[PDB]
RNA sequence: GGGAAGCCUACCUCAAGAUAAGAUUUCCCUAGGACUUUAUGUCCUCUAAAGAGCCGUUCGAGACUAGGACGUUGAUAGGUU
RNA sequence: GCUAAAACUAUGUGCCGAAGCUGCGGAUGUAUACUUUGUAUACGUGGUAGGGGAGCGUUCUGUAAGCCGAUGAAGGUGUGU
RNA sequence: GUGAGGGGAGUGAAAUAGAUCCUGAAACCGCAUGCAUACAAGCAGUGGGAGCACCUUCGUGGUGUGACUGCGUACCUUUUG
């Protein structure tokens, strides 16, 4: 199966009215002052005031 | 550019009341849907809704001659196989008599966007009161 | 107050001062062109319709020039019949400017 | 006054980068470096090098202050293409496109 | 003398495709849809010249038949009465006239009823 | 007037995108300047409510969604007894 | 939608209605007269296969050791006529 | 990233002559501005026609868009069609 006419760049774009991106949650961290992922270790190793690697 | 067509902005819409007590269904349609598209004046312009607003009172009251209040039948189809649904002027001027005059007026008006706009004029009453004593209304008998 | 005139094969309702394009005429631009064949005058309340004729109306009005309309495009095709022709046009016009009427 | 940085001959399809491209337009250039930042996106490295080139020029080549500056333009285009050949079943072959973009930054104040 | 197309073939699709312009789609685009969309442009045109006439005479006279139905009168009865007066004003001052000055086409009325009594 | 497993109701489910967009209960937001295009007018400054969502623990809900519960004033999941 | 019709039969007044006819402006073919003409009159101008007539543009040769051109050629892209 | 690529500086008459570099058309693909567009059925135009934005010789004007509306089933070939 396949298509008899050839779709239009309107309908195409139509089509991808859908595809646009979303941004991702993040936060302050209280202890570090840094922008982190909410919910997540920031990539130091600080998590929810405590330290993961000396 | 001699010949101006009318401007919207500029219509001036006018309210009438119409009772249909002992009137003739199709002679009443036919006045109805000459006023609601705007036949009756000067500035008449084929693609601007130039009409009156109508306001229809007792409209169970709408007569029909012959047989056709037993044998006038109402047809619709749901489009689901075999829905095609049946009923007649008798039992419809009973329970639904806004629908009468809304197939009668819709059948003469024009088939597109501006008719439906022009369909929106028309405020069709069973009773003898209508809600609509702010806008003034004047009595019209057609 | 306004009348009515022909001019061209055609009628025009006309105010004083107005300027307007009719048919080509022979008249040289500049001249002054009456009209005595008047078909109605109206002056607010005083209307007078002509039979034919309003009987003694006069409308003067004064030759601007003469000129060409925009050009329009004729196109003829039978398909699939190996027919196909075609023509411009440009209608002639000559612009007046009501200086008078009286009625 | 705008400020200018290209990227030319990227390794990645301009309707990927486009989305990226999308997602970061018109913001201040601070929120623009957390969202590439935190993006998962191929295209976000890239787009994150041509901007941090744009602001590196406007703050060197302009002596604009970083704390005022908005991604006003951007946008991406297609570039040259490679072409190889993908063999399929029972002897035909397929002709592949490989796709390149060129990213154009512009940040203003 | 060899020639080369180049120049003249580049102009007349240029040509065809400046006057497809506000078309949608390939008609303003690819010459072999923009050049049908054009000469079915000016077979329409053509047509619509002898349509507007029509049109236009129709507009007046249904202008007319209000003013004339204001005035007491049927449009075919008001423009019998004004052949039997004389009066030879077109329909396209008529339907101007009923439009714009109601005293006038009253009197016009009250003139064709005259010549009907 | 009577008159059928037939028609309209009656039984179950859906249903106001019914653009004619319906109804009821309760809740929230009441600040100052400039100007001309004197207007649900255009720029400033100050405010950000009732709620909704992002995120997280998840489900007898689930293709993705949507829907339900909960997020320390806590038994939502795992563990422990 | 229509029932003393918006149906049927008969009669009469009007009107609408085509690129048909008329009006106004313009082009073109043939003939007749002007005893050069490019002026008047009359009659024509829907068209496949076909036949006849008249032209527009493109490359090259002479005219050209001429004429235009860095005070900007050809080519490209708009606008006006 | 001592990558690719670019922004400055410098050379040059010219660097949008910067290295697969004279000119740089079209299909095709972006970004920006103006208008229209989420109750309405079809070769996508054509004849009308309101409103809006910019320009203005202020209009019986120019440019862009085009609510609403009459009409309207592509082209070529082959065919009685
Ligand atoms: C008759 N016996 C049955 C038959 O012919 N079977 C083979 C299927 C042929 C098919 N119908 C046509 C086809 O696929 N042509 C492609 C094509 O020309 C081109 O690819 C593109 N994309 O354009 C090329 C890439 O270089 O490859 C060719 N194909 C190739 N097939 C080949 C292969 O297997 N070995 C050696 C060499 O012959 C290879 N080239
Ligand atoms: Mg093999």
């Amino acid at each position: 199966a396949v298509q008899q006419n050839r779709k239009s760049r309107s309908r195409r774009d139509m089509r991808r009215s859908h595809d646009a991106l979303t941004e991702n949650a993040l936060t302050v961290d209280q202890a570090t002052g840094e922008t982190h992922r909410r919910h997540h270790v920031t990539k130091d190793g600080f998590y929810r005031g405590r330290q993961l690697f000396a | 550019m001699k010949t101006l067509s009318a401007k919207p902005a500029e219509v001036q819409h006018d309210w009438f009341v119409v009772d249909a007590t002992g009137k003739t269904l199709g002679r009443l349609a036919t006045e109805i849907a000459r006023r609601l598209r705007g036949k009756h004046k000067t500035s008449y312009t084929p693609h601007v809704d130039t009409g009156d607003y109508i306001i229809v009172i007792n409209a169970e009251q709408v007569q029909v001659t012959g047989n056709k209040a037993l044998d006038k039948k109402y047809y619709r189809h749901t489009e689901f196989p075999g829905g095609l649904k049946e009923t007649n002027f008798e039992k419809l001027v009973a329970h639904k008599p806004e629908e009468i005059f809304e197939r009668a007026v819709k059948g003469m008006l024009p088939k597109g966007p501006l008719g439906y706009a022009m369909i929106k004029k028309m405020k069709v009453y069973a009773g003898s009161e209508h809600p609509h004593a702010a806008q003034q209304p004047q009595v019209l008998d057609i | 107050m306004y009348a009515v005139i022909q001019s061209g094969g055609k009628q025009h309702r006309v105010v004083e001062g107005e300027t307007l394009k009719v048919e080509l005429l022979k008249a040289e631009s500049g001249a002054t062109i009456t009209f005595d064949d008047v078909l109605m005058v109206v002056n607010g309340d005083n209307i007078q319709i002509g039979a034919p004729v309003v009987a003694g109306a006069k409308v003067t009005a004064e030759v601007i020039g003469h000129g060409r309309h925009d050009k329009i495009r004729i196109i003829k095709m039978r398909r699939r019949k190996h027919y196909r022709k075609q023509q411009g046009h440009r209608q002639w016009f000559t612009e007046l400017k009501i200086t008078g009427i009286s009625g | 006054m705008e400020v200018t940085a290209k990227l030319r001959g990227a390794a990645i399809s301009a309707q990927k980068a486009r989305l990226v491209a999308d997602l970061i337009r018109g913001k201040s250039v601070a929120h623009a470096l957390n969202i590439l930042n935190f993006s998962n996106k191929k295209a976000a490295v890239l787009v994150k090098k041509a901007l941090e080139s744009a602001i590196a020029n406007a703050e060197h080549n302009n002596s604009l202050d970083v704390d005022d500056l908005k991604v006003s333009t951007i946008y991406v285009d297609e570039g040259m293409s490679l072409k190889r050949i993908m063999p399929r079943a029972k002897g035909r072959a397929d002709r592949i496109t490989k796709r390149t973009c060129h990213i154009t930054v512009k940040v203003g104040v | 003398a060899r020639v080369k197309r180049g120049v003249v073939a580049h102009r007349r699709h240029k040509k065809i495709l400046a006057r497809a312009k506000g078309y949608y789609g390939a008609r303003s685009r690819v010459y072999r849809v923009a050049f049908q969309a054009v000469i079915k442009a000016g077979q329409y045109a053509y047509r619509d010249r002898r349509q507007k006439k029509r049109q236009f005479r129709a507009l007046w006279i249904a202008r007319i038949n209000a003013g004339a139905r204001q005035n007491g009168l049927s449009y075919s009865r008001m423009i019998d009465g004004l052949k039997k007066a004389q009066v030879i004003i077109d329909r396209r001052v008529l339907a101007d006239i009923a439009m714009h000055d109601a005293v006038a086409f009253a009197a016009l009325a009250e003139k064709a009823k005259g010549a009907l009594a």
